[PDB]
RNA sequence: UUCUUCUAA
RNA sequence: GAGGGCGCUUACCACUUUGUGAUUCAUGACUGGGGUGAAGUCGUAACAAGGUAACCGUAGGGGAACCUGCGGUUGGAUCA
RNA sequence: GGCGUAAAGCGCACGCAGGCGGUUUGUUAAGUCAGAUGUGAAAUCCCCGGGCUCAACCUGGGAACUGCAUCUGAUACUGGCAAGCUUGAGUCUCGUAGAGGGGGGUAGAAUUCCAGGUGUAGCGGUGAAAUGCGUAGAGAUCUGGAGGAAUACCGGUGGCGAAGGCGGCCCCCUGGACGAAGACUGACGCUCAGGUGCGAAAGCGUGGGGAGCAAACAGGAUUAGAUACCCUGGUAGUCCACGCCGUAAACGAUGUCGACUUGGAGGUUGUGCCCUUGAGGCGUGGCUUCCGGAGCUAACGCGUUAAGUCGACCGCCUGGGGA
RNA sequence: UUAGCUAGUAGGUGGGGUAACGGCUCACCUAGGCGACGAUCCCUAGCUGGUCUGAGAGGAUGACCAGCCACACUGGAACU
RNA sequence: GGGAGAAGGCACGCUGAUAUGUAGGUGAGGUCCCUCGCGGAUGGAGCUGAAAUCAGUCGAAGAUACCAGCUGGCUGCAACUGUUUAUUAAAAACACAGCACUGUGCAAACACGAAAGUGGACGUAUACGGUGUGACGCCUGCCCGGUGCCGGAAGGUUAAU
């Protein structure tokens, strides 16, 4: 899972006070980096029954919570998706 | 029974037909006799029911019930019927 | 979850009848006073008191008669998912009259009485009998 | 252990 | 002189024809079940622990109800 | 109008369109309301009249024609627009419990099989038997070995997962929940047709594996018959890898997310305080079991985890057979 | 148990045409147009004031009277 | 995937215009760079040249000759491409991918060889030999009495000795 000081260093990364924590940027970019560190686990397994479900929980618990960030702010949405790399 | 599923569907009111279709919504047709017969009726009543199997105007074969005690009734005769079932 | 704090309010009036309480308190809102201060004033609760700072709360107090309740029967007419606008030719007259219907018309809250004597209508909230 | 059936008022 | 007439041809198009589909009705040797019997034949599965508790799925078997395997349900009885 | 059992809640979960929306301030005036114009033909109907000797009928006037258009307002609500707030919702921080998940090992009994020692005449099974297995030495007994499958006791009206479900131990990867003090975010929410995934067992497809068990099948009984129940066998199957199927009394026969409403006895899991004065008391959470008040219910029952009181949205029902 | 439909189609420009505007027609561009708020396709049907029932809500209904529409042996076409 | 060139139907010459050669192709002389070359850009003369539209125009007929598929419906059998009775029989016969059984541990089984030896195979059980069946789909029931095969070693029988 991801590690405390990687999630420090997101918080730091896009800190609007270094304290924030309520900054759906940074928890858009907390679940794309812990996803990614799955993405070795579940092309790995995909047979992970209910950890696949975890998967599909992480698959659509990333989803959604993009999906207000979708609806955020479009000066900073379309700052946000373009440092993040994100498709749409 | 939510009004957005009453607002996607309206309520569906059964539609009912008639028990006599071969009048085709008139009072009386006329008929030609094919058979005229008796018939044993179902198990609490027993007796020789007095009926006529009746060609009619539009092509339909039906069997019709002959009311009353005693007719004179051939085939190929031309009669008229009301409706009404026989229980 | 919370569709409506007004359907929660006449609920928590309704069951507070039954359980005989003298107290039923609930975060305020600016309608909902706007409605609490017709029925002390119509005389179907006895105070209602406004209070919180962060978060207005309001406070009733229940009216009660020879040992039973006051309020026979509470309603909701316009609901979240049906509103409900009549004309003040179309305003009700609960239990003939006896009763009354909380209208919100664009001169405030008031009850049907009035508004007919005011002669025009609007949306009508609830039923209180 | 085994052991079924009772027409139509 | 132009124009008009008539005919000429062109355009459009009715009638009509060709093929191929589609849809619907009627009909059809034969065949599938269904429902119904005031008396038949065969067995007696279910209703009680119905005399192998019952039933869902699914699979197999078998004149016929059915039987059996796996899993589930109680909408099953029993209790020095 | 209804969906616990009388027909009826999808097997669950996800989620778009969709419908629905906390709080507070302005703005807007869309909806909404009010007023006013236009039109809504006549007839008809209604009301008040009149006329035919009345009546039917004829006919005068009125109302009505429930609308729509336009104009003038109105501002409470619902929208539209902006700004806020933090209770909803969501992060951050430490921990907590767990058959939550995959992956790989590893144990120990049992059973089977193989081989051997000992030993002898039965063994096995049933209600009785018999088929069967036995002197070609079984059974039994000990010793050695092999293989597959499941993981006694713990263990629990326990635990976890949305369910389907999950049970030796260890390791690797991984999920979810809860609590505690906080910090933050600013309504970020709910439900969701169509769609997407998961989804018992049996079954299907290739491969594998195959101890036990076991449809079919075979024998033996059994009986009037016995394609059954019982016995002795025994194959698919059960196990694994990867795919298909997508049904179960997939049941709590109760769809999901809110809010309110008498209790008692528990279980489990946190977390404060009081001296823990022992396995104690006072708290405060999460989850779950039984009872049961009001209430509801056709009754049965449910009964703060509602089948009570209300909210939002979806699915479904409409005599029985046919089906 | 009707889900895709459309090529003058959809739009433009230009020309033509009609009392009139407009693929009305033509040329040339453009690839649009429509549809799950039911297009498309099939079945049935003249429409409304009204009539009948119903406490109302509604339901059914369009003979007679009206208002409109369509048709005139059938299929066609213009003429005036 | 196909069936399917399904079937069925329309156009077809010549002349002119479009455009006295068009779309296109090729590409000089020029011009500049140039590490200056068996250069690079630019540049377009030139030649070459489709296809289409429009309008004419000839015949009875314009893919005019030569050249160059008859199509459709049902059913048998074999899935198919293949192979064969040289010289009366080309198929339903054979072969076939596929399926199943069986054998075989390598100095393999097996075959040719008096033998030596060789093939098997410079392959090693996902291998090889043999037999039967012959794609694919759905499947594949019962009987070991008989005949074979396999397994057993108690007893009977019994060779040379």
């Amino acid at each position: 899972s991801l590690s405390t000081e990687a999630t420090a260093k997101i918080v730091s990364e896009f800190g609007r006070d270094a304290n924030d924590t309520g900054s759906t940027e940074v928890q858009v970019a907390l679940l794309t980096a812990q996803i990614n560190h799955l993405q070795g686990h579940f092309a790995e397994h995909k047979k992970d029954h209910h950890s696949r479900r975890g998967l599909l929980r992480m698959v659509s618990q990333r989803r959604k919570l993009l999906d207000y960030l979708k609806r955020k702010d479009v000066a900073r949405y379309t700052q946000l998706i373009e440092r993040l790399g994100l498709r749409r | 029974a939510t009004v957005n599923q009453l607002v996607r569907k309206p309520r569906a009111r059964k539609v009912a037909k008639s028990n006599v279709p071969a009048l085709e919504a008139c009072p009386q047709k006329r008929g030609v006799c094919t058979r005229v017969y008796t018939t044993t009726p179902k198990k609490p009543n027993s007796a020789l029911r007095k009926v006529c199997r009746v060609r009619l105007t539009n092509g339909f074969e039906v069997t019709s019930y002959i009311g009353g005690e005693g007719h004179n009734l051939q085939e190929h005769s031309v009669i008229l019927i009301r409706g009404g079932r026989v229980k | 979850s919370m569709q409506d704090p007004i359907a929660d309010m006449l609920t928590r009036i309704r069951n507070g009848q039954a359980a005989n309480k003298a107290a039923v308190t609930m975060p305020s809102s600016k309608l909902k006073v706007a409605i609490a201060n017709v029925l002390k004033e119509e005389g179907f609760i006895e105070d209602f008191k406004v209070e919180g700072d962060t978060k207005p709360e309001l406070e009733l107090t229940l009216k009660y008669f020879q040992g039973k309740a006051v309020v026979e029967s509470i309603q909701r007419v316009s609901r979240p998912g049906l509103r409900i606008y009549k004309r003040k030719d179309e305003l009700p007259k609960v239990m003939a009259g006896l009763g009354i219907a909380v209208v919100s018309t664009s001169k405030g809250v008031m009850t049907d009485r009035a508004a007919r004597q005011a002669g025009l209508g609007g949306e009508i909230i609830c039923y209180v009998a």
